[PDB]
């Protein structure tokens, strides 16, 4: 329980200090550009189930 | 040494392993029928008054 | 946002009440007793989070 | 007669062999499909799931 | 080299969302009967009643 | 934006509206479903897009 | 004479292996997801348990 | 029986050591990431037993 | 027993690792490739037997 | 006889150590490949009797 | 903060009961008795963490 607990907490402390260094403005930004990027991608995919339907 | 004895001793190994994970869920207080006898009750009087009307 | 959440499960309820009698109209009881089981399911969602709130 | 019949069982399996690959390359598209789709729902269930940067 | 295995990576990583498939089998099949089966009906009112 | 898209499907709503109508004026049966649920899935899209505007 | 009585022998026996082994493959499969399942339902029961520190 | 006595004591210092060490602000966050983390691997052995019931 | 049970393990755990080094996309891809390979392959010798039929 | 009783308690060990460090995922799986590569081999040798049948 | 778990344990020991009384209406003699002795050991806490508050 020792050792598992502190984990815990330094697996806590760890995601927090992560937490603070971030802006989440530029990461949802970032991560819009990211989802974007995916539906082109979904797109394409798409396409080509519709070429082979075809 | 052969394929088959191997096949034998995982396969009880496995079925040994699912039935520690259903011994465990009975100890820690099983939950999946008691709320599930409440939920069929209740939604048979619910269907019974829904066909009425 | 406890707010918000007891509304949306409420016509989430609504909604599936309205499937339910749909699929008794049509005469497949299985679908309309599911969907009830469903609507009861969202109730009780709803009403956890109206205590909550 | 020979070479007949010798090389009409080898079309025959000419034909079995292509039409298998082409079936091979229509579920290998629909299988790159289906994974760019759950990518997709991974960076949605990300941005928009819990809490975090 | 499987196909299948390709499948089961799939399979796998488009699961964590949830797709038991209660949700979206009952949905659709109701939806598309009485969907398509309305637009069938007033049609075919229409087509015998605005003339 | 929203109220452009909302606008869009309006349009494109009457020009499977009329087509719905047509089928429907020559006492044809088997045509109307396919402009009037084309006609019905723009307009889900407009009430959602009125929502959001 | 001789050829055929043996080679025919042989054929049993082929079947009644390949029969076998098929057995195992499916086998293989099925037990692989029952024992993931296994392994995952151990988990879950001891960390949504109270039971521990 | 003194000396796991001793190490009772010094077991139950390091116990406390480590709950006060926590901060309920990261950790009860970082127990809901753990439940998160564990509940994906069981939805996975799922996908796989669906895909063989089919 | 001993060795050839080891010998079992042993040969699992590198298939194992070669399972997970590999990316079954890329190798699904190049498999479909070899298999055109040899289809075109294929298509000449019966062209070959056709041939000398002729 | 101590010493063969001996040896029987270090195999017995190392036995347990070996069947220990097995994971069934990766076993099963390897199991039937063995079969798989066994059936391979006899499917030759009644290859070549087909042939000598003829 | 004791008073809170006493009256906490009073409604889950309320609960107990009314499935206990569900179970007995719907011809099960078997989840009714777990479920009033669940019962009997959250009312045992409540009446110790009664007299501690
Ligand atoms: N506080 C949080 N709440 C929810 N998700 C979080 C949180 N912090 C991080 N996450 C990330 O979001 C994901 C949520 O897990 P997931 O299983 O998708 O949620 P659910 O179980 O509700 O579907 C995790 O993979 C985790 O990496």
């Amino acid at each position: 329980a020792l050792f598992d607990r502190l984990g815990r907490v330094v697996r806590a402390n760890l995601n927090d200090l992560v937490s603070k260094a971030e802006d989440p403005e530029k990461v949802l930004e970032q991560a819009v550009i990211d989802m974007q990027e995916d539906l082109v991608q979904l797109r394409q995919a798409v396409a080509r189930t519709i070429a082979e339907e075809k | 040494s052969s394929a088959t004895s191997a096949f034998e001793r995982m396969e009880n190994k496995v079925l040994d392993m699912e039935a520690t994970s259903q011994a465990a869920g009975e100890l820690a207080g099983f939950g999946i029928e008691n709320q599930f006898a409440q939920l069929e009750a209740s939604s048979g009087v619910e269907d019974e008054l829904a066909a009425l009307k | 946002r406890t707010e918000q959440r007891l509304n949306q499960d409420t016509q989430e309820a609504k909604k599936w009440e309205d499937r339910a009698k749909l699929a008794l109209t049509n005469g497949e009881e299985n679908l309309a007793r599911e969907a009830l089981a469903r609507k009861k399911s969202l109730t009780d969602t709803a009403a956890a989070y109206q205590t909550q709130l | 007669a020979q070479q007949r019949t010798m090389s009409e069982n080898l079309r025959r399996n000419l034909a079995a062999l292509e039409a298998k690959i082409s079936e091979a390359k229509t579920k290998k598209n629909m299988l790159q499909a289906r994974a760019k789709a759950a990518k997709a729902n991974a960076e949605l269930q990300q941005t928009l799931g819990g809490l975090g940067t």
